[PDB]
RNA sequence: UAAUAGCUUCUUAGGAGAAUGACGUAGCAUGCUACGC
RNA sequence: GCGUAGCAUGCUACGUCAUUCUCCUAAGAAGCUA
């Protein structure tokens, strides 16, 4: 706008007009000096236009490019963290039975629902009430899934360990259930 | 006399017998036949009057269920059935006939006499569960009780029908599964008979007693021997909806097929079970013609995923249920061993193996990690064996060490304008509007059991021939819109700030994924899943909203990657039904502007004694069948018959299935399997309702009109459109389009619908209904009975006589006709009671302040407008005090505005929300 | 106006019980829940008071998390 | 973000910027403070800078608002509008704020830097809310104080005990000792992160430290170490609750027959039960400490948090009620970090228990049936607001003596504070007098009584006890030498230990001395217990060395000198300097 | 509107004004009506400006407002929600609420819930032998708008104390707060 | 922790179009006046 | 009769601004329904 030789003419434009005016000049000069400000200003406001679009897509391309910095900045954050997630959870994987069962396998595949069930070295039971913690998982240890488990933690609905000791007839109605009793393969 | 007659019948046999008839006279009874002729056709209740029935006792004088038949016909008739017995006579399967001549009064009536039949037929027991009218259920208690299922004070319980209600119904059909399994084998051991002996002829359900035996030979040619051929397609397809609702094949499960010998230890590493079902079929459908593959990926077309998918599920009752779910395989990324799912086992679609399977990878890209982080694979891999006993559903792995037990808090009382509305003298004792909608409150275990509410979904194997022209008829009502696949660009997201299942909303919501991923690499995935099998964790999310019943609210938050995809897949269709005005869909069509009046007058097309009709489907979400759900995707996906191939679409369905239908649900952080039964937040949820919806209506009508008479069916064109349905259905194997061109104009112009994914209203014609040639509410409830298994009790279905009251409900919006300029509108009221429990109990502190929300009340009073004209009162005080309340939050935020600052606002165009005029316009048709 | 006005003071008690932390106890939470509910969905304002007293009970059990006297002197 | 007004309570957007804690002010406030003293910055929700393209003003008066922004004199817009005009300064809530007198204290409290006495004498004789910010930006100059101290730095590791030493040129060396702590950084390229929390303190050969950290990791002479800033967290409960009278007994409970030991002290626990708070004035080895156990035996229903200022003095607390209050019920709440080797030997850290000890600072949100402050000399007006804001409590009882030592107050460096402006509780215990007082010696020898109760106390204690001649006054010179900006005094720790094993029934004798430096250093000399007298504050000795090490304004303070032979039970041997506080006294003639 | 371009846009209405008025012909007039028009274009320009501007003003104070209320709701949450509470349940006024909360203010509070089922038990904290002769006559505790029938009574040391041993004199003796036990009736 | 979809209200920003008013430039039609032929 | 020039009236094209309306997109808040 200002940096342009538009706004010069302009200005000089103006200039020759105001002293021509306070000269009290000849009124055709007058007219004269008129229509070539008119035209000047007229030019000065076509190039002005210009300049605000371009300052405009100049403001949302850069918007755009900070999004789009955003974004990718964002997507090497997830792919990270997946990749932390899916190796952690490689590592904590049961090898040896894994192994096993996978080669035991005839074509080298197996049902996801018996990987657990036959690798998983953690037993989490949840029980709603005392008959069913009679029935399931009385004692120390317990037959499930073929194998046999043993109890080493007892918590209850507010993660409150809870003796062995406690789990009565009687007592019943003093605790949280569920109870989810926590057992290891023996 | 008539004692010869009861001596002669005896015959060589030593039975005692006493008559049930009056002296040696045809006995009449009203009998379910199965019948198709030169001028009646269906599966109805007719009037059986040519048999002679006497009934043996034991002794001690008992009465037993053996009963001899001595049914009398003519003479030709007599030798033909005579010379075709001869031919069965051996064979193990045929009741032993007696074919004598007796001097009746005086001339020789030649009777054929069937020995030691039971009272009634298997098509009694077909059409008393196919049919089921608790009012009048005497033939099901009958034969319930007579085979010892029960105990006649069974039925003293107050619903002993319901399924949802008295889960033992179902200890209770099943102690059948035996008598119905043995009366399989007996036909296929008389379809052998037949077959060796060159005998042509017609098995149908009514001539096959409850013990196996056959005992109609009328309408059998004979030809050359080893060459005789059985039709059993309405033999089997009738009797398909009782196989799984009476288990007739939980003997299969045990050694040697013995109820007595224990269970089969199927080794687990085993998942193919094709020889299995390959033998099964063999054994029982044996001659059912049509082609079946194990396999559905071997499959022809969706006609053929239908037929080959309903035989799996009946299949699959068998198997253990821990060789389904993924098939994962170890393969190796740089060195490193993963276990990745590289396959799947459907319950109905067989075992179907991914293409595309790296064994030996080094990169994995962003399409590869969240194909691998979006699978349970890996997941239940590493996580805690699970024995949840709170459910039954079955349980696969914790994956943390504690379980979670989330709650919901109460709501938020916005005392404010309750004061405000007590002022105005509101909440009155003895007053009509009251408070019934609240915030409920729910424990730590709400979440589970809700969950275990899907414990309602029972494998339903449906009538497959009948099925199979029903799909015929929905896509028929699917025919006006367009579909297809689009580019990723082409996909628009309504709101991308929105949870993105599991395990991905730890990392951010779906924007972060629909960001990040290029549209090359959206379209990469979208046609890996194409090729290859996705299964995907489906979150369970308790609902934090205000309703009238303290139930938990439940839904699913399907995983990213299923709904990227899934989106890609149904979004043009989806966005073409949501753009069509005027259909049975009315799915993106608002109430505002005319809409509902446009609504309600597009539904009376033109019926001639219209009457307003809806229904209610209980447990409509967890007690739908795979069956269904698999139909609906099958029916959504018929406007892709350019875009992508055949194996494409199966493995689209495929995916589908292993996301929506069975999949991994993470309950308070453990992964359960989920039996079946749409999940509530898929992609295409509610048009995937509708398709079932629309199915169910179909096979409403469709029972409704088989199941008349025939000769009481006055009109010429409607008997005639009855004999081509029975035609269409069981006995016609590909598709007849002009036939159900005819069949979809007749629903049209006598059962006129109007569909919103489980809410609907028809305009049936109420003569029609009457007389039996149109689904009536009874229809419905049969309908519902067996095939959704849950029974529809009529408290929650309504009718509406007179149309100048329109539908009493839909879409919880009451319809009155008000006066409107100089012309009589539809306009849609509300429950008073939700709208001012919405003012009153609110979900956040923030919406408690009240002047910071007059938005809230703008739009709650611009959908309590229509209660002005209501001619109750205190209905149309409601929209008067809600806007009272606007006005005094503007004033007191003016005030408060003053206060905060030392001017008023300059602007302020909030005195429009204060009178009515704003809020009439909303229910004007000029927009 | 009286049954109404038991219906919504039990969402406020039952909103007091929550921010307290009676969440926390799943055994005094349920039955927290199940008088509210009971409450919400009652027919007989005997009912809904009793019930009222029972989960306000629950309240008054807790000596120091809630200041009596400095509540109920500001009326 | 709104607030209230400090010292009308007034709703108001507008904060002081160039004050420490930044205030909320009301318009007409904010008006008076910037047109009276030098603070002229103050932040809206947006500050008051001329939002000119270039332009740095800050004083109110001389901006304008115009349009959207405030603006300098010389670039405002047209359209202009003063920000400070017609007595007050333009804000949110303009027309509902009513000012106050209090604008004059404020003024001081605000500008001034604490350094001389006067600050101290204004900032705790005004009313609640400027008692409470004056504590506050008090508090905010100490801890900014740490900001103008030195970074440290290794040079190498000859043995992983004794680390080297080496400090930024041109800044000043903190002292090194248990007080502060040094958080290590990494900052070369590669890794400018924390390495831990270490710990300085000097050692006796050459420039080394035998250093003590967290965790067990290895510095490279790349690493160096940073002094960690501490935030000032917010206060706004009263200092003082107000004090209401009841009829009778409420919310206490008494006992039958509670112990033939505590029954002189009944009456006063009568007294605490009818008031809402209590004040306990009583001169060392009185049985102030041994009141509130009394009390707690007498009130045994009652839910009691017992607390202190320091760890020592809770330390002293619990091994007393070990003494005489039931083990069972009873705790001990320790800071996470756990500096000082603290008491461990009930179940630590069990807030929910009956008896609470723990530390003011540590002190969990909860309530309690009555909680005794003990020593409130040592306390600041920000200690008595935290434990009025964190314990709610059905009674309050202050116990402690304005003579003993005040707390640090480390950057008052001009005159002396008197006793009764140490904080609240002491100025009500010297203008209407305390709630009850007791005196009579009853831990300290006659000797040493006798010898006290002329120092700062006139002629007004006596005891229960005979003077056992173990009371030896040694005189020495006692050449200086200062190390660690705490003065040593080697020639007398020499002449202790030359004088230790002529002492047979002394080698378990504790070393009690004013400088930290002398009493850490002299623990290879002599091998005795240690304890500066500031930490030896409510903890009595049966065997005390006290050692003047140099002759100072602070090691010979009158106060000081009393509240460390006030600790000794049977003897005491004190090595003084100065002649005027050695004639005082009278012990044996050595 | 006090604006210098309103001032000038004013005096040229004014003067084409006057010039109407005397109104004779014909190129004074339009002259002087294209000067009316160009100031009228420059006011305009300006007024729509500062039509934008109280526009965004508008924009600005509203959303401040809402934040700072929504801030400061979110902050007194607590507070605000007991006093409802207890606003509210003093407008029941219940005779069982009311006598339940007058005893929690003396100190006589409940131990569990209060069970609604007949000869369920109770266990409330008497604190002073006042609230005893108050609530308790006999064998039967006034409570909750109910009668009790007392079962056991024990004091802070766990101790059973036999009903005879409660009296005005000899309580001073006696373990306070007792622990009464009791059974709807 | 908080799903899919539909519709509606409100606020803001941008773009396009339309209509009117004003200003300016260029072009065209008509009328009046001065000079030359 | 013509040309050059100036002024006045009218028409068209283009540019600028102001106002109003409509629509299309984007973002944010809210409500209802299945
Ligand atoms: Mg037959
Ligand atoms: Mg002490
Ligand atoms: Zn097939
Ligand atoms: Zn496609
Ligand atoms: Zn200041
Ligand atoms: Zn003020
Ligand atoms: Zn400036």
């Amino acid at each position: 706008f200002s940096s342009l030789p538009s706004y010069a003419a302009f200005a000089t434009a103006q200039e020759a007009y105001e002293q021509a005016v306070a000269n009290g000049d000849s009124e055709v000069v007058l007219k004269k000096l008129k229509k070539s400000l008119n035209v000047a200003k007229s030019e000065f406001d076509r190039d002005a236009a210009m300049q605000r679009k371009l300052e405009k897509m100049a403001d949302q391309a850069m918007t755009q490019m900070y999004k789009q910095a955003r974004s990718e900045d964002k997507r090497a954050k997830v792919t990270s963290a997946m990749q932390t997630m899916l190796f952690t959870m490689l590592r904590k994987l049961d090898n040896d039975a894994l192994n096993n069962i996978i080669n035991n396998a005839r074509d080298g595949c197996v049902p996801l629902n018996i990987i657990p069930l036959t690798t998983a070295a953690k037993l989490m039971v949840v029980i709603p009430d005392y008959n069913t913690y009679k029935n399931t998982c009385d004692g120390t240890t317990f037959t499930y899934a073929s194998a046999l488990w043993e109890i080493q933690q007892v918590v209850d609905a507010d993660s409150k360990i809870v003796q062995l000791s406690e789990i009565s007839m009687d007592n019943s109605p003093n605790l949280a259930w569920p109870l989810i009793v926590t057992a290891l393969r023996a | 006399d008539a004692q010869s007659f009861l001596n002669r019948v005896c015959g060589v046999s030593a039975a005692r017998l006493t008559p049930c008839g009056t002296g040696t006279s045809t006995d009449v009874v009203y009998r379910a036949f199965d019948i198709y002729n030169d001028k009646v056709a269906g599966f109805a209740k007719f009037l059986k009057t040519n048999c002679c029935r006497f009934q043996e006792k034991d002794e001690d004088d008992n009465l037993i269920d053996s009963y001899f038949v001595v049914k009398r016909h003519t003479f030709s008739n007599y030798q033909h059935e005579e010379t075709i017995y001869n031919l069965l006579k051996d064979c193990p399967a045929v009741a032993k006939h007696d074919f004598f001549k007796f001097r009746i009064d005086g001339d020789m009536v030649p009777h054929i006499s069937r020995q030691r039949l039971t009272k009634y037929t298997m098509a009694d027991l077909v059409y008393a569960l196919r049919h089921f009218d608790e009012g009048n259920c005497d033939t099901l208690k009958e034969i319930l009780v007579t085979y010892n299922c029960c105990d006649d004070d069974y039925f003293n319980k107050k619903d002993w029908y319901d399924f949802v209600e008295n889960p033992d119904i179902l200890r209770v059909y099943a102690n059948l599964g035996e008598r119905v399994r043995q009366a399989l084998l007996k036909t296929v051991q008389f379809c052998d008979a037949m077959r060796n002996a060159g005998i042509v002829g017609v098995l149908t359900l009514d001539n096959q007693d409850l013990n196996g035996n056959w005992y109609d030979f009328g309408d059998f040619i004979q030809t050359t021997p080893g060459s005789g051929v059985p039709v059993v397609d309405s033999y089997y397809s009738l009797l398909m909806p009782i196989l799984t609702l009476t288990r007739a094949l939980t003997a299969e499960s045990h050694v040697d097929t013995d109820l007595t010998k224990p269970y089969i230890k199927w080794d687990l590493l085993k998942y193919d079970f094709t020889e299995e079902r390959l033998k099964l079929f063999d054994r029982y459908f044996k001659y059912w013609d049509q082609t079946y593959h194990p396999n559905c990926v071997n499959c022809l077309d969706d006609r053929c995923i239908l037929h080959c998918a309903n035989f799996n599920v009946l299949f699959s009752t068998v198997f253990p249920p821990t060789s389904f779910g993924p098939l994962v395989r170890k393969i190796f990324v740089d060195g490193v061993p993963f276990v990745v799912s590289t396959g799947y086992h459907f319950r109905e679609l067989g075992v179907v193996h991914n293409q595309d399977v790296n064994l030996h990878s080094s990169r994995l890209s962003f399409k590869e990690l969240l194909v691998y982080a979006a699978d349970p694979a890996m997941h239940a891999a590493s996580g805690n064996l699970l024995l949840d006993k709170r459910t039954t559903c079955f349980s696969v792995a914790a994956l943390t060490n504690n379980v979670a037990f989330q709650t919901v808090k109460p709501g938020n009382f916005n005392k404010d304008f309750y004061d405000f509305a007590v002022s105005k003298g509101f909440f009155k004792e003895g007053s009509s509007v009251e408070l019934k909608h609240f915030f409920f409150a729910q424990d730590g275990n709400a979440a589970i059991s809700d969950y275990d509410y899907y414990r309602y979904n029972l494998p339903t194997m449906c009538d497959i021939r009948q099925l199979l022209f029903v799909v015929e008829v929905v896509d028929k009502y699917f025919d006006c819109y367009d579909g297809g696949c689009i580019n990723a660009n082409q996909v628009i997201v309504n709101n991308l700030d929105k949870s993105a299942g599991f395990p991905f909303n730890k990392w951010g919501k779906a924007r972060l994924y629909y960001d990040s991923m290029s549209y090359e690499d959206q379209d990469a995935l979208f046609a890996y899943t194409k090729r290859n099998v996705i299964p995907t964790i489906t979150q369970m999310n308790l609902k934090y909203a205000i309703s009238a019943k303290n139930r938990a609210r439940t839904v699913a938050g399907v995983s990213i990657c299923s709904t990227m995809t899934n989106r890609q897949f149904h979004q043009k269709l989806l966005k073409s039904i949501a753009a069509t005005r005027g259909a049975t869909v009315v799915i993106g069509t608002s109430k505002f502007y005319g809409g509902w009046h446009n609504m309600l007058k597009t539904v009376y097309s033109d019926v001639e004694n219209p009457h307003l009709m809806g229904w209610d489907y209980p447990k409509c979400d967890r007690a739908m069948p795979n069956m269904l759900r698999i139909m609906a995707s099958l029916v959504l996906a018929r406007k892709h018959t350019t875009c992508c191939s055949l194996s494409h679409r199966f493995y689209r369905l495929a995916n589908e299935c292993a996301q929506v239908l069975s999949e991994m649900v993470m309950c308070g952080g453990s992964l359960y399997v989920k039996p079946g039964g749409t999940s509530s937040g898929d992609a295409t949820t509610a048009y995937a309702n509708s398709v079932f919806n629309i199915c169910q209506a179909v096979t409403a009508n469709v029972n409704a009109l088989l199941s008349t008479d025939g000769n009481k069916i006055a009109d010429k064109y409607v008997r005639n459109l009855q004999h081509r349905l029975y035609e269409c259905l069981y006995r016609n194997r590909d598709v007849d389009t002009d036939f159900v061109n005819e069949f979809y104009a007749y629903l049209r112009k006598h059962f006129s619908m109007m569909i919103l994914s489980d809410d609907a209203v028809v305009c049936f014609n109420s003569t029609y209904a009457s007389q039996g040639l149109v689904a009536s509410i009874k229809n419905f409830k049969s309908v519902l009975y067996y095939q959704n298994n849950v029974f529809m009790s009529e408290a929650k279905c309504w009718t509406e006589t007179d149309l100048t009251k329109g539908p009493h409900e839909f879409c919880s919006q009451h319809t009155m006709l008000v006066k409107q300029g100089d012309d009589y509108v539809y306009l849609p009221y509300p429950d008073p009671s939700r709208i001012l429990g919405a003012g009153c109990f609110v979900d956040d502190i923030v919406k408690t302040d009240g002047t910071l929300m007059i938005e809230r009340f703008v739009s709650l009073a611009i959908d309590a407008y229509p209660l002005t004209k209501h001619p109750n009162q205190e209905y149309a005080d409601v929209f008067h005090l809600y806007l009272q309340y606007i006005r005094k939050l503007h004033d007191e935020l003016t005030g408060h505005m003053l206060d905060m600052y030392s001017v008023m606002l300059t602007n302020d165009n909030t005195s429009r929300y204060w009178e009515p005029e704003f809020y009439e316009a909303m229910y004007t048709p000029h927009t | 106006s009286k049954m109404s006005d038991v219906k919504c003071t039990s969402v406020v008690l039952l909103s007091v019980l929550q921010q307290l932390r009676v969440e926390s106890s799943s055994k005094l939470w349920a039955q927290c829940v199940q008088l509210h509910n009971d409450i919400l969905l009652a027919k007989d304002t005997t009912e809904a008071f009793e019930k009222m007293v029972s989960l306000l009970s629950v309240l008054l059990s807790m000596q120091g998390a809630v200041d009596i006297n400095k509540l109920c002197e500001e009326m | 973000a709104v607030g209230a007004c400090v010292l009308c309570n007034s709703q108001t957007s507008l904060r002081c910027g160039a004050c420490i804690r930044r205030p909320f002010l009301c318009c007409k406030c904010c008006y008076d403070h910037v047109i009276s003293t030098s603070h002229k910055l103050v932040l809206s929700v947006n500050p008051y800078v001329c939002n000119a393209p270039g332009c740095d003003v800050t004083d109110v008066t001389q901006l304008y608002l115009g349009g959207m922004s405030y603006y300098c004199k010389s670039h405002k817009p047209p359209i202009s509008f003063p920000l400070c005009a017609n007595g007050q300064v333009f804000g949110l809530y303009k027309n509902t704020c009513v000012g106050s007198d209090n604008v004059t204290d404020f003024n001081a409290i605000a500008t001034c830097d604490w350094t001389n006495a006067g600050d101290y004498i204004l900032a705790n004789t005004c009313t609640e809310r400027l008692k409470l910010f004056a504590a506050e930006t008090l508090k905010a100059t100490e801890e900014t104080f740490k900001l103008s101290y030195g970074i440290a730095t290794v040079r190498e590791v000859l043995s992983d005990r004794e680390l080297h030493l080496s400090w930024e040129v041109g800044k000043p060396r903190p002292p090194l000792n248990r007080n502060y702590v040094f958080t290590g950084y990494r900052v070369t390229k590669n890794s400018k992160v924390q390495i831990g929390e270490y710990t300085f303190e000097k050692g006796d050969y050459g420039d080394a430290v035998v250093y003590r950290g967290t965790t067990t990791y290895k510095l490279n002479v790349g690493d160096y170490f940073v002094l960690t800033s501490h935030t000032v967290m917010p206060l706004s409960a009263p200092t003082l609750v107000p004090q209401e009278h009841y009829v009778r007994i409420t919310g206490l409970y008494p006992t039958l027959n509670i112990s033939d030991e505590f029954s002189s002290n009944v009456a006063n626990y009568q007294k605490v039960g009818m008031q809402k708070y209590s004040t306990l004035q009583g001169p060392p080895g009185t049985g102030k400490s041994h009141f509130a156990i009394g009390l707690a035996l007498y009130y045994p229903s009652a839910r009691i948090v017992y607390t202190a200022c320091s760890h020592a003095a809770v330390d002293a607390l619990c091994e007393k009620a070990l003494k005489y209050l039931p083990i069972d019920k009873c705790s001990r709440i320790i800071p996470a970090r756990a500096r000082v080797e603290c008491f461990d030997k009930f179940k630590v850290n069990s807030t929910l228990e009956q008896y609470v000890f723990c530390t003011v600072n540590a002190l969990p949100e909860t309530t309690a049936d009555i909680v005794v402050f003990d020593e409130i000399s040592m306390a600041t007006n920000y200690d008595l607001s935290v434990v009025n804001a964190r314990l709610r409590a059905k009674h309050y009882v202050y116990i402690g003596d304005p003579a003993q030592l005040p707390a640090p107050r480390t950057l008052l460096t001009k005159g002396t504070l008197e006793p009764e402006y140490f904080n609240s509780v002491c100025r009500l215990m010297k203008t209407i007098g305390p709630d009850m007082f007791l005196g009579t010696c009853r831990r300290c020898p006659a000797e040493i009584v006798d010898t006290v109760s002329a120092l700062v106390y006139d002629n007004k204690l006596k005891a229960h006890k005979d003077k056992s001649a173990q009371c030896f006054k040694m005189f020495y010179k006692g050449v200086i030498t200062h190390d660690v900006s705490s003065a040593i005094n080697r020639p007398q720790i020499g002449v202790v230990r030359e004088f230790l094993t002529r002492n047979p029934a002394w080698r378990k004798a504790v070393f009690i001395s004013p400088y930290n430096s002398q009493n850490a250093v002299a623990s290879k000399i002599l091998g005795l217990p240690t304890q500066t007298v500031d930490s030896s504050q409510g903890s009595e000795y049966d065997y005390v060395i006290f050692t003047q090490t140099t002759e100072t304004a602070h090691s010979c303070n009158v106060n000081r000198f009393n509240v460390a032979i006030t600790r000794a039970k049977v003897g005491i041997l004190c090595i003084m300097s100065d002649r005027d506080l050695y004639d005082k006294l009278q012990f044996t003639s050595l």
